């Protein structure tokens, strides 16, 4: 939910950066992600590709 | 009409009751095919080589097959596997037999830009590359779900008789055309 | 420690090949024993009975041939013979080697 939530704000954030702190692994948190989305149907925008780009490389 | 070409079969889903209780040791036992673990499982697993097929059968008399191509080869096999059931000395019987699904397939020639299908079509579409490559459509009619690639290559499931793979086949060319 | 961390799948961890008197153990044992694919795990103890399904999925592709040739050579069935036939066996591949 918050990933979902940055999502809305076009907030560049990454599905590891989530997971790090969760203790989960890809396919389980992917596999439940999916559930979820797929139950309340909210539309919910993709990564654009350019925001991202900005916090990644300013980390150098 | 499409492109002259119809999407091919890929899996064969079906189920058959076999009218009455079975021993699964004794199956095991006495079966060259079959797979068998009392201590976690609840049902014997067996194939045949033609048709190339599985079957799952529980202590309880019902019976799940794939692996076949066609709706005709599942019945055939299950068929077979009832006979094998027979020989083993149990009063097998095939009855209410039903295909559960099956997966087609098919592909266009061309590519395919999947980003603005998920930008046009929201409320069918699923766009995660980072979880899973292809795009996944949900499809409403038939009721079938079709998962796309950007090589063109379509692959559809969900469908209880075949004309529902061609028609979802159907439906979503145009939706691919534009 | 960084927000670098890479996140892919690694499920396909490396597992050990298979060897070619490997495969032709495994065909006597289809020979022999049968799909029981829980048993051949247990003749096979360096393999686990998930392996057993890849590799008979892997074989269908190309080998059902060969698959029903072995099914139709049957011989009796003794798993004591049958690990000293794979360990002599294999120790000779290393000899050989």
């Amino acid at each position: 939910c918050v990933l979902i939530t940055c999502r809305q704000h076009n907030w560049p954030l990454t599905m590891g950066a989530i997971c790090t702190l969760l203790y989960a692994d890809l396919d389980v948190f992917s596999s439940t992600y999916m559930q979820i989305v797929k139950l309340l149907g909210l539309d919910v925008p993709s990564l654009c590709l350019a925001e991202l780009v900005k916090t990644y490389c300013s980390s150098f | 009409g499409p492109s002259g070409i119809v999407p091919q079969l890929q899996n064969i889903v079906s189920t058959v009751n076999l009218g009455c209780k079975l021993d699964l040791k004794t199956i095991a036992l006495r079966a060259r095919n079959a797979e068998y673990n009392p201590k976690r499982f609840a049902a014997v697993i067996m194939r045949i080589r033609e048709p190339r097929t599985t079957a799952l059968i529980f202590s309880s008399g019902k019976m799940v097959c794939t692996g076949a191509k066609s709706e005709e080869q599942s019945r055939l096999a299950a068929r077979k596997y009832a006979r094998v059931v027979q020989k083993l000395g149990f009063p097998a019987k095939f009855l209410d037999f039903k295909i559960q699904n099956m997966v087609g397939s098919c592909d266009v020639k061309f590519p395919i830009r999947l980003e603005g299908l998920v930008l046009t079509h929201q409320q069918f579409s699923s766009y995660e590359p980072e979880l899973f490559p292809g795009l996944i459509y949900r499809m409403i009619k038939p009721r079938i779900v079709l998962l796309i690639f950007v090589s063109g290559k379509v692959v559809l499931t969900g469908a209880k008789v075949r004309a529902e793979i061609y028609e979802a086949f159907e439906n979503i060319y145009p939706i691919l055309k534009g | 420690g960084s927000t670098t961390t890479y996140s892919s799948f690694r499920k396909n961890y490396y597992s050990k090949p298979w060897s070619n008197k490997e495969t032709d153990m495994f065909f006597l044992a289809i020979s022999m024993v049968g799909t029981d694919f829980s048993m051949i795990g247990q003749l096979f103890p360096h393999r686990a009975r998930i392996e057993i399904k890849n590799k008979f999925k892997r074989e269908e592709k190309t080998n059902g041939w060969r698959i029903d040739k072995a099914f139709q050579e049957k011989r009796p069935f003794d798993f004591d013979f049958f690990a000293h036939l794979l360990q002599k066996v294999l120790a000779e591949e290393e000899k050989r080697k």
